RNA sequence: CAUAAAGACCAGGC
């Protein structure tokens, strides 16, 4: 739903590399050169943030029970 | 899915 | 009415009085675990905690029961309920009534069940005797249960997802006559084909053929370590096969301390070639073959299934004839303890570079299967001109497709031998499939060379249009692409007319093993 | 349901001892060491400093089950040498070992930084 | 084909030896499109191509395809009268020629499949029941189902808290919205025999990421009571029994029902505790409230209150529970390689790298060579060269145009061995491992199947009435 | 019969990872600070959360699991903090404890993202890393969210929110004189980049008077600890472990008769 | 009524409208609603007439 | 006018164009729609 | 108790035996005010 | 009453009826509720052993997928359709006559 | 402690 903090494999801290890596890909960037300006260089590094279904942007469509 | 002896 | 009431399968006689709801029965998951003889298994502390086992009170154990009895249903082990002379029955669980917790000869205390006792377990259906053994109670702190890996196949079990029962023995004379009948160690060779069902057959197989070779010379560090492993033990360290120029041991000089008694054997192993026995070599063998256990101890020979196994003869079968059950017991134990923990000091793999051949291996693969498709064009063309003479027993069609079939089988053999003689000596499908453990020598064949022809209803792939097959052939076409010979293999992919073909044969192969278990477990029924 | 928490790993129960000493009958002047709430951090560390001693003959570990958290260690030395002392002076080895390692990296990484 | 009379449903069948012709405008046929070949080219030119890519904002669509007579409508009658080439760049040539009169041209041969059998990556290398194993195991394999879980209140809900859309995707999971609502984590998987506990059909899994949220997920079921007037002095309320008044108070814990009788939502709930307050007024009342199961330990979420068709009050109360994997719960790959979970190591205790990337998933290599899923490790190489160079892989069946070579020559220039192997090192000794492990990245599921809603035990419970023997179930 | 003398030689130092080399020691030792950098170095993490209004979309313990693995800045005071079974107080202290604070209220129409810098603390050494921003849930108009997290200390054989590293990397013997591992087809393998053989070799010829030695290593971080004392309190820490062995130890064989 | 066919209230919409109603976007429809369950007729063979 | 061996694009966009269309359950909203539209009259 | 609309999400207070109703929308669900006695977690 | 409850036919007639059709839809993962919203059934009864309507068939090609089908005795009745196979509608002959 | 009926159909697990 919501990008992980902190990779299950290593333990960085991808949890900070989502808006940046929207970001890099806006402009012009190809996903691996956007994943290699963000420091991340081993694949279980590479699979959390290449492979990600953002759904807290769907779940952020209806409103809430207490306007 | 393998021949006529065998098996399908 | 009342003859529905009382008639057949969930009636009155076939669903209450032969076979009914039990108690003091439990039921979940079982899951691996190597670390278990083959006479215990392992129950998970919470259903430990809810079966009991009523125990009565002697003045030998008195002091214990007091104990047992000043602790329950807060801490595990405990009691639940004390049941008097009278046969009243005062609680332990709600309202305990503290003034009344004392015991005297003649009371009984119902224990919770501990470590060490004696249950009976089983999986369903049980197709014979073996499915349904005593085993006995180590108690574990996760939620399965757990039994040892040689245990699986009289049980025929898997461990994906199977659920097996256990019922718990409650009077002293029934926990007697299961300790003195149907322990898992009294049942090892079964009267049925005067064989043992148990053989070391997973994982400590293929690496029971790699520790006993003549390259495995183990150093000082993983002989003390691999010693450590051995409950039958001396507590001496064997002078090693080689003192200069550094201490080394060998695999045979290890196993040989499992081994017990002083027990005789002469087996073989699987690539034994037929030619040697005969001339020079005989008492040698320069493949390191023809097993001899002589006087306890393995001198020469690579071991696989064929000595370890489930076989007539083998090494567990003499050492149960020989030694007893509870040496045979403890020999299952020490293969699978000592080989698991070498096991991960040479690690085992399938890769990839285990499915591929050589750049010369597919050429000629290529260049048989377009003999064999050059040969069907003359024969089909030989019987288009009326050219075609039938053999007795047979008609014009059935000597054509019995011909047909003689040359298209005789020429997926043949890649078949391409691709054998054509791995390598570190591959591990080839040290899956000589071991013993799992695997066959059609499948290396189906997943380097071909696939092979399906077939459904016993004959070659029909006409399920009007005279074609699918609508991309050509009408009365009766070639060996339009009718199912698959000629590529399982790493170069399958055409989509092929893949469709594929998938009739196993649909075929599906549906016989949906249907058969009615009828065999009816027969089963009726003789008994 | 029955998962057990993660401090029955490295706490100590009120009651269970951290050592245990009994005398091996099988060869004179050998024994068997057992130890509560340990893994092979350390039984690797203690296996392989005995095993550079030369009055020692056998030394070894295991873990008896992997759920479990425990660990017990074999030593078989020669005659007019104890078992337990060569515990013990491998253990001191040990000790001395990392003290000079940690003097030695405190004393590199103060001459790393600034040139 | 161009529409004058004859809607495009008809069928129109010649048989030419029995001289006859069959007319069907019948209801209930099945039938599939195809594209028309003339004299021996196409219909379909490149002039409906570049006009039908721009479908936002020119209006051309699939009916001003039908609508020029290039594709067409052919059911099961008419496949038998037609003479189909499978594909238009090998089959039309000149060459020597098999047959020299198609009347018509497949769009693409992997349209034969279905909706499950379409998520499986390379389903031509695969032995054809693992396929039919698969094409029923990712109907109950755990994931996020509808974007609007939170309104529904059904009963057994599963929602995974972190999926990820695979790494090898076919070309048709873009067509039913599989990288939208996925299920499943794409993992680091080892093919290894380790420590015997993944013998026989059963997985390693990394402990140090099942702290991370490693396939963790949330179970939600609803409870419904419904108040009721059954009698002309029969009456059913929502009221919070006392003890003196209602009769049946047992050991169950009544207080934190509130005023109105219902649980209000975020307290903990146990097992054998009241969620709904009902009582009925006695023929000086008697309760009819309802317990939970046992054993559950779960939180309430939200609680409604409604009025029904008839007019009489009506609750509804969903709890959710969080389920760590624990080592019995059923995971399985995407090609029919089902299996539990044996044991749980942490980071410290699996075979690492010459970078420390332990794996999150051992299992065994025993179960690759006697049902040869070779779908799987061609997935597992095609995802290590696919999360170094940073595309999503092709898995689409009938390519001819990605080969093991193709894939090896990409994974030899990342500076990886063309094959997958790499060395790993031991975790409880340090010392290395002779042979070269089987190592890359692939998509596992977590099925529905736990261990929690399997384990049972008894000892003197109740029974049936009628033969006085313990009960079912 | 005793020890032997180690040498480090330090190859790389930034604040992400230290790059040193280890001469002249043992497999076992090299292998057990291996563990010890991953398992036991004690750490500051949350582990405790009360949740007094959640109207946000994530339920409450998902967002009380996203607040566990922050890493909290654990550098000069983890030493002076005792664990909360050691300390005989009440059931919190500030001696064994650190309080947190998060209380984001949405108003406007823009969708607001809840970082980590909304974690406000009451000690301003142990703080959440700032000086990108980790986010933990997003809000819409109308939503909110309010908590009062505490942090005790532990070390990653309880939860593996308490490790302090990322991947440690340890390699030993880049070509094979001591044949540990056994190439199938060695010109297929691609050289470590610790290497020293020619352009056109594949392995170092094997010699039968062999040792493992001259380890290599590459700690990284996450955050919390600097990247050189994850490696000084690993030493101390296991240099801990064997004093108290040998304290009960003495004390046993002491009181054995 | 069977879902998002032309006689029911949720056709030819947009996703903010289907969104406004708590309804998916996604969901395809084709099932209908008796008593709360969700029910879907299941296409039963036939020989040919 | 031919499309030569850039088939790879042309066939999968008129599958795009075919799924963009009709989607996958319109055989339960046509079928009953012509239900409720011809039959009950 | 306070209950919370489901349309126009207006806080009202129904109280026991009354036809469940909310004040100028006209709708008939409701749901639940959260509970003020306060659940401590883990962050384990 | 017939959609609610499976058979259909009568109330007072509930034991000579079709059960089966118009059952409870599926809701664990989308492909789930999409493969049980195209689905097919073959309504020979689930015991009997002849094994030719159970075979997979040459006319299934492109329009019935081959690999789909359950486990247990309804291997190869209960069918699910293909991605392109659209199960025609009707028309009155009028105009072609 | 005591009380939570029972039948029919359906989708699944080994
Ligand atoms: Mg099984
Ligand atoms: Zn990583
Ligand atoms: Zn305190
Ligand atoms: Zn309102």
């Amino acid at each position: 739903m919501i990008i992980p903090v902190r990779c299950f494999t290593c333990g960085k801290i991808v949890g900070n590399k989502w808006e940046a890596y929207l970001g890099l890909l806006q402009a012009e960037y190809t996903e691996g050169d956007a994943l290699d300006a963000l420091g991340l260089k081993r694949y279980c590094c590479r699979r959390m943030l290449l492979a990600h279904v953002d759904l807290i942007e769907k779940l952020l469509n209806y409103a809430p029970l207490e306007k | 899915i393998w021949g006529i002896g065998c098996n399908p | 009415s009342l003859k529905q009431r009382l008639k057949g399968k969930e009636g009155r006689v076939r669903g209450n009085l032969m076979g009914k709801r039990v108690d003091f029965s439990a039921r979940t998951v079982i899951t691996p675990d190597p670390n278990l003889s083959i006479d215990q298994v392992g129950v998970p502390r919470s259903i430990a905690a809810n079966m009991t086992f009523a125990e009565i009170v002697t003045p030998f154990n008195i002091d214990r029961l007091q104990e047992l009895v000043r602790r329950g249903n807060s801490q595990y082990p405990g009691a639940k309920y004390i049941i008097r002379d009278n046969g009243d029955r005062i609680d332990l669980r709600f309202h305990p009534k503290p003034s009344d917790l004392h015991l005297q000869t003649g009371y009984k205390v119902e224990r919770h069940m501990c470590d060490g006792d004696i249950v009976i377990f089983n999986r369903q259906p049980t197709l014979h005797k073996m499915s349904m053994m005593g085993h006995r109670v180590r108690i574990l702190p996760w939620s399965t249960f757990r039994l040892n890996l040689s245990v699986t196949t009289p049980y025929n079990a898997d461990f994906d997802g199977d659920e097996m029962n256990l019922h718990l023995p409650q009077s002293l004379e029934t926990r007697a006559e299961i300790q003195e009948l149907a322990m898992v160690p009294r049942m090892i060779v079964t009267p049925q084909s005067n064989r043992p069902v148990m053989g070391i057959v997973q994982d400590t197989l293929t690496a029971v053929r790699k520790f006993t070779k003549r390259d495995v010379f183990l150093e000082r560090g993983e002989v003390m370590n691999l010693l450590m492993f051995l409950s039958t033990w001396d507590g001496k360290v064997p002078q090693p096969a080689i003192l200069k120029p550094r201490p080394l041991w060998t695999g045979k000089q290890i196993f040989s301390l499992i081994i017990p008694g002083h027990i005789n054997c002469i087996r073989t192993h699987s690539t034994h070639p037929d030619d040697e026995d005969s001339g020079p070599y005989k008492h040698i063998s320069p493949g390191d073959t023809k097993v001899v256990v002589e006087n306890g101890e393995l001198i020469m020979g690579i071991l696989c299934k064929k000595s370890l196994g489930t076989s007539a003869g083998s090494l567990v079968h003499i050492s149960y004839l020989e030694m007893g059950h509870d040496i045979t017991r403890l020999f299952y134990s020490n293969i699978q303890t000592v080989i698991n923990n070498w096991l991960l000091i040479e690690g085992h793999t399938i890769g990839i570079g285990d499915s591929i051949a050589d750049s010369k291996t597919y050429q000629d693969i290529q260049n048989t299967i377009k003999k064999a498709k050059q040969d069907v064009i003359e024969v089909i063309e030989k019987a288009h001109n009326n050219e075609l003479e039938p053999t007795p027993g047979n008609t014009l069609r059935q000597t054509f497709e019995n011909q047909v079939n003689r040359i298209l089988n005789d020429a997926r053999d043949k890649t078949g031998s391409s691709a054998q003689k054509s791995l390598s000596e570190y591959n591990n499908f080839k040290s899956m499939v000589v071991s013993g453990a799992k695997g066959s020598k059609i499948n290396i064949s189906q997943v380097i060379a071909v696939v092979g022809q399906q077939n459904v209803e016993g004959k070659r792939i029909p006409f399920g249009f009007k005279h074609r097959t699918l609508p991309h052939f050509i009408k009365d076409d009766y070639g060996p692409e339009s009718r199912g010979f698959v000629e590529n293999s399982y790493l170069a992919g399958l055409t989509p007319t092929e893949f469709f073909f594929h998938a009739m044969g196993g649909r075929e192969g599906l549906i016989d093993t949906a249907v058969k278990t009615a009828e065999t477990g009816y027969i089963q029924r009726r003789l008994i | 349901m029955n998962a057990p928490p993660a401090f029955e790993s490295f706490l100590l129960f009120e009651g269970e001892k951290k050592i245990t000493i009994n005398k091996d009958t099988k060869v004179p002047n050998a024994c068997l060491f057992t130890i509560n709430k340990e893994d092979h951090t350390l039984g690797n560390i203690i296996k392989s400093q005995l095993l550079k001693d030369p009055q020692v003959l056998f030394a070894g570990y295991k873990v008896p089950h992997p759920l479990e958290h425990k660990i017990i260690i074999r030593v078989q030395t020669t005659p007019d040498y104890s078992p337990q002392e060569a515990f013990t002076n491998a253990i001191t080895d040990l000790i001395s070992e990392l003290s000079l390692l940690e003097e030695r990296f405190r004393v590199a990484i103060k001459d790393k930084q600034e040139g | 084909r161009q529409m004058d009379i004859i809607v495009s449903e008809v069928s129109m069948i010649r048989d030419i030896r029995e001289r006859e012709i069959r007319i069907y405008t019948d209801a209930g046929r099945i039938c599939r499109p195809l594209l028309i070949v003339e004299k021996q080219k196409l219909l379909l030119k490149k002039r409906h191509i570049d006009q039908l890519k721009e479908r936002e904002y020119n209006n051309y669509s699939w009916q001003d395809l039908v609508a020029s007579g290039v594709v067409e409508y052919i059911d099961t009658l008419e496949e038998e009268t037609v003479m189909l080439a499978m594909t238009p760049d090998d089959l039309q040539e000149k060459e020597v020629a098999y047959c020299s009169t198609y009347t018509h041209c497949e769009i693409h041969p992997s349209m034969i499949l279905g909706v499950c059998a379409s998520i499986i990556p390379f389903p031509d290398h695969n032995q054809s029941p693992r396929n039919t194993y698969q094409s029923a195991m990712g109907k109950q394999a755990m994931g996020v189902y509808i974007t609007n879980f939170h309104v529904r209140m059904d009963t057994l809900a599963h929602v995974l808290y972190y999926p990820q859309k695979p790494l090898v995707t076919t070309r048709s999971m873009e067509y039913l919205r599989f990288r939208e609502l996925p299920a499943g984590i794409n993992s680091i998987v080892a093919i290894a025999s380790y420590t015997g506990y993944n013998q026989e059909d059963s997985v390693i899994m990394n402990r140090s990421a099942v702290d991370r949220g490693f396939f963790r997920s949330v179970f939600y079921r609803s409870y419904k009571e419904q108040e009721s007037k059954k009698g002309f002095d029969q009456e059913e309320v929502f009221e919070k029994p006392t003890r003196e008044t209602c009769q049946g108070m047992r050991h169950a814990i009544y207080d934190k029902l509130d005023d109105d009788g219902l649980i209000a939502p975020g307290v903990r709930v146990s097992g054998d505790d009241v969620i709904i307050g009902k009582t009925v007024t006695l023929p000086t009342k008697r309760d009819c409230s309802t317990f939970l199961r046992t054993s559950e330990t779960g939180i309430v979420d939200q609680v409604m209150v409604t009025l029904n068709q008839e007019g009489y009050k009506f609750c509804k109360i969903r709890v959710r529970s969080v389920r760590i994997p624990q080592i019995g719960d059923k995971f399985a790959s995407r090609h029919g390689q089902k299996g539990t979970c044996g044991i749980q190591y942490r980071q410290e205790d699996m075979p690492f790298t010459c970078e420390g990337i332990t794996p999150d998933i051992i299992i065994n290599p025993h179960a690759i060579p006697s049902r040869m899923t070779i779908g799987h490790l061609i997935e597992c190489l095609q995802g290590k060269v696919s999360a170094n160079k940073g595309e999503i892989g092709d898995a689409t069946p009938f390519n001819d145009a990605v080969n093991v070579q193709k894939i090896s020559n990409l994974l030899s220039d990342y500076g990886y061995h063309l094959r997958g192997n790499e060395v790993l090192y031991n975790g409880f000794t340090g010392r290395k491992i002779t042979s070269q492990i089987f190592i890359g990245p692939t998509y596992y599921q977590r099925l529905k199947h736990m261990v929690d809603d399997k384990i049972h035990s008894r000892a003197r419970g109740p029974i049936q009435i009628l033969n006085r023997q313990p009960m079912e179930g | 019969p005793y020890a032997n003398q180690p040498t480090v030689r330090i190859t790389e130092l930034t604040d992400e990872n230290v790059k040193f080399i280890i001469e002249n020691t043992d497999l076992a030792v090299a292998n057990s600070i291996r563990r010890v950098f991953i398992a036991e170095v004690p750490i500051i993490a949350i582990d405790w959360v009360q949740i007094d209004a959640n109207s946000s979309v994530l339920h409450d313990e998902f967002i009380a699991h996203r607040l566990g693995l922050i890493p909290l800045t654990s550098d000069d005071i983890v030493d002076k903090l005792q664990y909360s079974r050691d300390c005989t107080c009440e059931e919190f202290c500030p001696e064994c404890s650190v309080e947190f604070t998060l209380d984001v209220r949405c108003n406007e129409d823009q969708t607001r993202h809840v970082t980590s810098r909304d974690l406000i603390s009451n000690s301003p050494r142990v703080i959440p890393v700032t000086s990108d921003d980790i986010l933990i849930v997003k809000l819409r108009k109308g939503q909110e969210l309010r908590l009062r997290a505490y942090a005790k200390k532990g070390f990653g054989k309880e939860h593996a929110k308490w490790n302090p590293t990322a991947g440690v990397a340890f390699e030993y013997d880049p070509d094979n004189a001591l044949r540990h591992t056994v190439y199938p087809k060695p010109e297929e393998w691609p050289k470590s980049e610790y290497s020293e053989l020619d352009e056109d070799e594949s392995q170092a010829p094997y010699d039968p008077n062999g040792k493992p030695e001259r380890f290599y290593y590459n700690v990284e971080s996450c955050g919390s600890l600097r990247p050189e004392t994850i490696v000084l309190s690993a030493l101390s820490g296991l240099k801990k472990k064997l004093s108290d062995l040998q304290t009960q130890l003495s004390h046993e064989i002491q009181s054995d008769v | 009524i069977m879902l998002r066919s032309t006689y029911c209230l949720l056709n030819g919409l947009t996703d903010r409208d289907l969104c406004e109603l708590n309804e998916c976007p996604l969901d395809p429809g084709g099932y209908f609603i008796i008593n709360g369950s969700e029910k879907v007729l299941i296409a039963q063979e036939k020989m040919a007439t | 006018e031919i499309t030569p061996d850039l088939w790879q694009e042309a066939c999968w966009i008129v599958i795009s164009s075919y799924f963009d269309e009709k989607g996958l359950v319109r055989q339960q909203l046509d079928s009953f729609d012509e239900f409720i539209q011809m039959s009950v009259q | 108790m306070i209950y919370i609309c489901g349309e126009c999400h207006t806080e009202n207070e129904i109280k026991s035996r009354d036809p469940i109703r909310c004040r100028e929308c006209g709708y008939r669900i409701m749901y639940k005010k959260r509970t003020k006695r306060l659940v401590v977690f883990d962050a384990r | 009453y017939s959609l609610a409850t499976g058979n259909w036919g009568d109330q007072k007639k509930a034991h000579q009826a079709r059960a089966g059709v118009s059952q409870v839809l599926n809701r664990l993962t989308f492909a789930s509720t999409l493969s049980h919203l195209r689905r097919l059934n073959s309504p020979i009864g689930r015991d009997g052993k002849l094994a030719k309507p159970r075979q997979l068939h040459n006319t299934l090609w492109g329009m019935v997928c081959p690999a789909e089908t359950p486990e247990g005795h309804a291997v190869g009745l209960v069918k699910n359709l293909a991605l392109m196979a659209y199960i025609s509608v009707g028309s009155q002959p009028s105009p072609i006559l």
